[PDB]
């Protein structure tokens, strides 16, 4: 909940199709960088490139949505 | 006022977007072609973007067909629907997958009153000087003026305004440097200062006005933006902030309190013009100065789609409603204004207090709902306003207790001051002085323009700023600099109220001193003769062109190919319908309203007014006069008098009981078989009526003679049946009916006739007299001048056709009234044209009668055209009629065929409103009444009469469709018509092409 | 719940009990007929109210399973409209559904929940005409009290007076016919005047309602 | 609603339309009602209207197309009046009960002026003229007496 | 049925209108039997149909 | 009202929206028409609202705030208005 | 029109309702922690 806008218990319980995570106030704002804050490193032959895993996340996005057939 | 006018089953969303932009580009087609619109308009740039913003990848392919159709040659208007429409094409391919956008087009406009010289008043919105656009109404309200000293190719050309559509402005002169230092802009937003109060900030207004200049070049989006917005009626500020809405895509609930059909076909025009992709428009009816409507609407909102509720959220909420309060003031502030303290506040509370525990129990904290409150500059500075001034104060206090409660996360609060809106219906009754507070500085706005300025409170940059600190947003003209608003308001109204009228009674004298030193009858000759149009009612036979103008049209190898005596041809036609004749049905369905020479007809039909001749009081008289009270009443006048009544009984409405023997639909007489418990009261009886009662009851009845009077004496004892009769409430109450005052009278027809034959017969004789008035055919007789007496067909039957003579037979013989004692004649399918061979045609032609049940009279078409070309008939009657009555509505009930009544006003539906075809929420049809006919001949003999040819019938086919249990379940079997084989599809037969065949002839 | 499904279902096919087994659905029974499906469903709407997500598809024995957690002991809508129209129709004079109640329960011994279930099983296999006689009534009453207990699994002076406060009664009713003073008058003004205080209770609660208790009082 | 809708699009869809062709769906029982011996005859008096005309009437009812209707591609649901430069020919489809299907076509009268010659048509176009003016006449004494 | 069975107030069919048309012994012999497309052109004659 | 929010705000609140801001306009308007009738225009009636500092300040106060500051508008309505003979307004801003 | 503010300059303190809950959520919890120790030793001083 505190970190990425969902709970656990829910998915759990009743099988949700579709999960938009919206990014409104402060909470909101605070939950956004943490999905902004996915780029994995693997020290290229020297270097350090973060890829990040959500795209289209930027500081314009006020949500995003996970996506499924059955669940 | 308190009573609840909000239900969950009253609800019309609109959601076919998907078919008013395939709609609205082709009426911008025929407007273009015909000469209405031009390419000076900038409507037509208004209609370019309402379907730009809905692009669809079947919309292009539909917009190619059309432009790369038309031919250049014939107008100079072809040449320009393709320049367009190619210019359209280009922009439609770009904005395709891209969400779609508010811009505002149109030419603001300022206020002008101008007294005429006899002393009348006139406002008149007038196109202003050097602000043409929205861009320059944005620069201009960052400009300021003077008394704020603290601290384009569109009128010319329109396809090249259409191409600059797609392309978004890129500039780099910020219109934040553009205001000039020490002056506040005409748009300011606020800021508290740490004393307390709310100054003007530079950096949040330019935040503001740098986006809206954006939201003029580019535009706003909405998309997946939910908005609540109440009191959206039509000529106020929320009319017009509804439309920015639709048209960038939000998904809006809009709520009516005065629901009706006129509002609910208004809300279906706006979301057919503006309603752009993937937006949607609901209409609720409601009560704000309920407590158990904002409480069940927010429910409704919120609840799921299982429960019938939608299942949205909510971005923006705008409480707008209000009532007028006017000549109130603190001693006269009654239950009127107490009523409306709680539409305008404690009832705003209660939206902004229950979608709150609608985000509670769902658990949403991180999506708020920007509020919109409407606030205004005057707390009591006006004069009696009533409580209008309490209730805008106490929304200010909102801005603190964001801080301070515990719903900041739920809402946020984002108070706009709307100056001077003129034309909403609390700032309509001045719009007079509206230039005059304009002299000083001061700028007063348009609706579309405060519809302009209360979107720029939902762009991306200030939504994100209400999320942060409450938004207070101050958009007035300069209107708190002005000393003494209510001082100046007296003064320019008691000028041009005084000039009003010292500008009048002095003309007015001036012309009874100059019929004074000259007289009236030296100038009697210097008034004018007017004349009143009369109806002339028309026959509309087909205009003709000259032979030059016709072979344009039709190809060059058909002139001798094609054998006219196999061409089949409607020579006349007629009907008689809920709407009378196929004239005055025509009037209602193309245009929606009668003419002048269609209020004749229908009051001819009606039987409302009645042509008189001879003496009326002595004078003579030659025209139509009211058939009630034998008083004149002129063909200008028939509408005035009669359009009223006539538009309340035609069409679909209830059923009328006088129509129909005494049917009442509330009320359906049926017999319940009782027996009796002890015997009855002897009753006197005739002779040969006792003795039937015995030989029915047996050994139940008791009958024994009078001794005096010699009739007998009936007394029914212990175990007889009776049938006491009860009556069932049904549903069906309403179906479309015959004008009330149809008399078969008014025609012609006598009363040997009327009196002994069918109802359904009347709409016949009716309908094939007046087929050959449309025919040309005055005698029907004439028709064997050319044709044999052996060669006139009549081929037309119904679908039941005869039920009023089936009750006389089945249920008013059993009742055992008087009925006719040939009945059984009148009651078959094959009689209603017996009256047209008795009455009429006296021929020996084919009398082959079709049956359909619902399909009588394509049925009636097929047998016709097989008629002909075998030549068995030159001509022959085809057509189809069916009568309505009490117990085939019955039966079609509880087949559940035709809709129900009492769950349509449950939904709000009025009886103009419940036949809808293809209809997202249809229930069934609307069963009615009466005739039509054609008569159809040779196409060989057509031009051998000289008679009207209407139409060629090509085709005409039947179709059976396949094995099952379910005799009303169509199916697909006249799809067997489009039936070819495709297996050689590689090389182009001959026997098509057309220049073949005249060659092999 | 069963017992109440399996008379309604009986009665639209206008079948026997045994005839239906409720292992199969309602798709199945009807032959395609779609007129009868939603007649089907409207019937059964009515009586219970909990309609499942597919009743058309759901065999029988499933469907009373669900209809069982939201019915317990009542008659219905839908239910008693079917069993007065029974009465009214095939059985004979002065034999009226409270004879037919009087009669299941002194001689059977059957009280008020039971035998509300021996008129399920009698609707189903009802007369084809009427019951002429005053015991052939008694005697097919008597021959469904042992084809219900075939389902449910359970083994079954003051007349002097009846007939004299008859006289009594009926000589009451001459004298006031005689004075031509009405007996009912008292009654038509009592019953059309509780709609007056219900109408006005209607009204008032509705503004405890808006306005609330604490602003009212 | 669905089964007429399916039946048009898939005739037109065998037979090679343009894509971008969409006929035209007048409705006019949103007006009179359904009979059902004249319903078909309701909707041939109108289309020799909308052939003469060239006026395309609208439902003014369809408040909300179906969204099950956006499948059919070749038709169209307007809901205004819509006056074009002609209407070439008009499909007339009744659906009866007792699984009484039929649809009709009704072409221009100016295509059977194309296969008549000049001598022919100019004698014709005098002889309706007079009965024009005739029938007239007649309709208006009748009326009024 | 119609006429006479429901003002009795009798145990009619909910769907005894469709039974009573002239074109519905023609559906019969297309529900139960053929299963064709030809047309379905129904006479009535009264006595020489 | 003490414990009171907005999404409690309710028919306690609303009783005492009448008491502190509408039935007060209902003295200040029938003392108007009681002077009227007397004909009495020289006696003005010094009207003393109590007023707040805080209009929204503290937490849950109910509608005191919205009471309060509706009380700010009649300064404004004694120029304006015709009552300005009968009665004079001297709002008072009580602290605490 | 006469208004009278009669406060004592309580509208110049920033953020009232912060600077409320400040001075109560102190001295409620010294009227608790000055509470709950002294119940302790008393406690211990009955078992020593
Ligand atoms: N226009 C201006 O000059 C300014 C206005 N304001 C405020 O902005 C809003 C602007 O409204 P405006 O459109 O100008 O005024 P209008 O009166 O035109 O619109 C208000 C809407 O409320 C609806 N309504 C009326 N009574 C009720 C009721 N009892 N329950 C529910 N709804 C009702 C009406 O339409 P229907 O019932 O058909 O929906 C009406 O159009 C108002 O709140 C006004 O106080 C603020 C500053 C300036």
């Amino acid at each position: 909940k505190d970190t990425y806008g969902f709970s656990i218990l829910d998915i759990v319980i009743n099988n949700p199709v579709n999960l938009t995570i919206h990014f409104g106030g402060e909470k909101g704002k605070r939950i956004r960088e943490n999905y902004s804050a996915m780029i994995f490193e693997t020290i290229v032959d020297g270097k350090l490139k973060t890829e990040k895993i959500f795209k289209e996340i930027n500081e314009h996005s006020t949500s995003y949505t996970f996506r499924s057939e059955k669940g | 006022g308190v009573a609840t006018s909000f239900s969950r089953k009253k609800a019309r969303t609109f959601d076919s977007s998907w078919n008013w932009a395939k709609q609205s580009l082709l009426s911008l087609y025929f407007e273009i072609i015909h000469g209405v619109l031009k390419n000076v308009d900038r409507e037509v740039v208004s209609e370019a973007i309402n379907i730009m913003n809905r692009s669809n990848d079947a919309l292009i392919k539909f917009m190619e067909y059309h432009i790369s159709n038309t031919d250049e040659t014939k107008g100079e208007n072809y040449q320009l629907v393709k320049t367009l429409g190619e210019q359209l094409i280009e922009n439609c391919k770009q904005v395709l997958d891209v969400d779609p956008v508010y811009k505002d087009v149109a030419k603001p406009t300022g206020p002008k009153t101008a007294i005429d010289k006899n002393g009348n008043i006139t406002y008149s919105e007038e196109p202003r000087e050097k602000v043409r656009k929205l861009s320059q109404y944005v620069q201009e309200m960052a400009l300021g003026g003077p008394i704020t000293k603290e601290s384009d190719a569109l009128d010319k050309d329109s396809t090249k305004e259409v191409a600059s559509l797609p392309n978004k402005s890129t500039i780099s002169k910020t219109v934040s440097s553009t205001i000039p230092r020490e002056t506040i802009p005409f748009l300011h937003l606020r800021k508290k200062t740490p004393a307390g109060d709310w100054k003007y900030d530079r950096q949040l207004s330019s935040l503001f006005l740098d986006g809206l200049e954006k939201a003029a070049f580019n535009g706003v989006t909405f998309k997946d933006k939910y908005v609540l917005i109440t009191g959206a009626g039509k000529g106020s500020i929320g009319a017009e902030v509804l439309q920015g809405l639709l048209q960038g895509g939000a998904k809006v609930v809009v709520t009516t309190s005065r629901f009706s059909k006129q509002v609910t076909d208004y809300y279906q025009s706006i979301y057919a013009k503006y309603g752009a992709k993937g937006s949607t428009l609901i209409v609720v009816p409601f009560n704000q100065g309920s407590k158990q409507d904002v409480e069940a609407l927010i429910e409704f909102i919120y609840d799921t789609e299982k429960n019938g509720g939608l299942g949205w959220d909510l971005d923006a909420i705008i409480p707008f409603a209000a009532i007028p309060e006017q000549g109130i003031e603190l001693e006269h502030i009654d239950s009127k204004s107490e009523f409306a303290h709680r539409i305008m506040l404690t009832n705003i509370l209660r939206m902004m207090g229950c979608v709150k525990k609608q985000k509670s129990a769902r658990g949403i904290e991180t999506r708020p709902a920007q509020v919109i409150l409407p606030m205004s500059p005057n707390h009591g500075t006006f004069g009696g306003d009533g409580m209008y001034s309490e209730s805008k104060l106490s929304l200010e206090t909102l801005f603190n207790r964001w801080h301070s409660e515990s719903w900041a996360n739920q809402l946020t609060v984002c108070g706009a001051i709307i100056g001077w809106t003129r034309g909403t219906g609390l700032m309509s009754a001045n719009n007079i002085i509206a230039e005059g507070i304009e002299k000083m500085g001061v700028r007063t706005f348009s609706q579309k323009e405060m519809a302009f300025n209360l979107l720029g409170l939902l762009t991306p940059e200030v939504v994100e700023l209400c999320q942060k600190s409450p938004v207070m947003a101050d958009l007035n003209g300069g209107l708190q600099f002005v000393p003494e608003l209510k001082e100046f308001t007296a003064k320019l109204r008691k000028e041009l109220v005084e000039t009003s009228e010292v500008r009048k009674a002095v003309s007015i004298e001036t012309a009874l001193e100059h019929k004074v030193v000259n007289g009236n009858s030296a100038d009697a000759a210097y008034a004018q003769v007017e004349i009143q149009p009369r109806a002339n009612i028309q026959l509309d036979f087909p205009e003709l062109k000259p032979y030059k103008q016709v072979k344009q049209i039709a190809p060059a190898e058909l002139e001798g190919l094609l054998d006219l005596e196999r061409v089949i041809v409607v020579t006349g036609f007629a009907e008689v319908g809920p709407w009378g004749s196929a004239r005055t049905r025509w009037e209602m369905e193309a245009f929606g309203e009668f003419s002048l020479e269609g209020c004749v007809e229908m009051a001819w039909i009606m039987g409302f007014i009645s042509y008189h001749n001879g003496n009326l009081k002595g004078r003579p008289y030659t025209g139509w006069v009211d058939s009630k009270t034998k008083e004149p009443v002129d063909d200008k006048d028939v509408k005035a008098k009669y359009e009223t009544s006539i538009l309340e009984h035609s069409g679909i409405r209830l059923i009328e009981p006088e129509l129909f023997n005494g049917y009442n639909p509330e009320k359906k007489e049926m017999i319940q078989e009782v027996i009796v418990e002890e015997d009855l009261e002897p009753f006197e009886a005739s002779k040969e009526t006792a003795e039937q009662f015995k030989h029915q009851h047996g050994d139940k009845v008791d009958i024994f003679e009078i001794p005096e009077t010699g009739e007998y004496s009936v007394k029914l004892l212990k175990g007889a049946t009776l049938y006491i009769p009860k009556a069932l409430r049904f549903d069906r109450l309403v179906a479309g009916q015959i004008p009330t005052g149809w008399n078969a009278k008014t025609y012609g027809i006598s009363d040997d006739i009327i009196s002994q034959v069918d109802p359904i017969t009347l709409f016949v004789l009716v309908s094939v007299v007046e087929a050959f008035i449309a025919s040309g055919i005055t005698d029907p007789y004439e028709m064997y001048k050319y044709v044999h007496v052996s060669e006139v067909g009549n081929c037309s039957g119904s679908g039941m056709g005869g039920v009023s003579a089936l009750r006389g037979m089945f249920k008013d013989r059993f009742k055992d009234e008087p009925v006719q004692n040939d009945i059984l004649q009148e009651s078959f399918i094959n009689t209603m044209s017996a009256w047209v061979n008795m009455l009429l045609i006296s021929s020996s032609g084919p009398i082959k009668t079709p049956v359909g049940a619902c399909a009588t009279s394509v049925e009636s078409v097929d047998i016709g055209v097989e008629t002909i070309l075998s030549g068995k008939a030159r001509i022959c009657i085809v057509g189809g009629y069916d009568d309505f009555q009490e117990e085939g509505s019955f039966e079609f009930g509880n087949m559940k065929a035709t809709s129900n009544t009492l769950e349509e006003f449950e939904h709000g539906r009025t009886p103009a409103e419940m036949s809808r075809p293809a209809t997202t929420t249809r229930n069934g049809f609307m069963e009615a009444q009466g005739a039509g006919i054609q008569i159809i001949m040779q196409a060989d003999l057509a031009l051998k009469m000289g008679v009207p040819i209407y139409g060629i019938v090509a085709m005409a086919a039947t179709a059976t469709d396949k094995i099952g249990r379910s005799v009303p379940a169509p199916g697909k079997g006249i799809l067997t018509t489009a039936r070819e084989h495709h297996s050689s599809v590689k090389y182009a037969s001959p026997n098509l092409n057309m220049k073949y065949r005249k060659r092999q002839l | 719940a069963s017992l109440l499904l399996h008379v309604l279902v009986a009665h639209k096919l206008k079948k026997s009990l045994d005839s239906i087994p409720m292992s199969k659905t309602i798709k199945d029974l009807v032959g395609g007929k779609s007129t009868v499906q939603n007649e089907i469903l409207g019937d059964l709407g009515k009586e219970f109210g909990t309609t499942p997500e597919k009743p058309e598809e759901t065999p029988l024995e499933e469907l009373a399973e669900t209809f069982q957690d939201t019915f317990s002991g009542a008659l219905g809508k839908q239910s008693s409209s079917l069993l007065s129209r029974l009465i009214s129709s095939k059985m004979p004079g002065g034999f009226t559904i409270t004879v037919a109640r009087k009669y299941l329960q002194t001689r059977w011994g059957l009280p008020s929940g039971r035998q509300d279930g021996v008129l399920l099983v009698a609707l189903s296999n009802e007369p084809a005409a009427r019951l002429g006689s005053e015991a052939d009534a008694k005697a097919f009453l008597d021959s469904m009290a042992q084809k219900y207990a075939s389902i449910v699994g359970v083994d079954l002076l003051e007349e002097i007076t009846k007939d004299h406060k008859v006289l009594a009664r009926q000589q009451l009713q001459v004298l006031a016919r005689y004075l031509k003073m009405d007996l009912d008058n008292g009654e038509r003004k009592f019953l059309k005047e509780k709609d007056t205080v219900a109408e006005l209770q209607a009204q008032l609660d509705y503004l405890n309602a808006e306005l609330g208790e604490f602003f009212v009082n | 609603d669905k089964n007429e809708s399916a039946t048009i699009n898939e005739m037109m869809k065998h037979l090679g339309r343009s894509e971008g062709n969409p006929v035209i769906g007048v409705f006019q029982k949103f007006l009179t009602g359904h009979p059902k011996g004249a319903a078909g005859a309701w909707m041939m008096n109108g289309a020799l209207q909308i052939l003469n005309s060239g006026i395309i009437p609208g439902n003014r009812n369809a408040d909300n197309v179906d969204k099950i209707l956006e499948q059919f591609e070749y038709v169209l649901y307007p809901s205004k009046t819509l006056k074009t430069d002609g209407v070439r020919a008009v499909s007339i489809t009744s659906f009866g009960f007792g699984q009484k299907g039929g649809q009709a076509i009704v072409v221009h009268p100016d295509y059977l002026y194309g296969a008549i010659t000049e001598d022919r048509y100019n004698e014709y176009v005098a002889k309706v003229s007079a009965r024009e003016k005739s029938a007239y006449k007649f309709f208006h004494n009748g009326m009024i007496y």
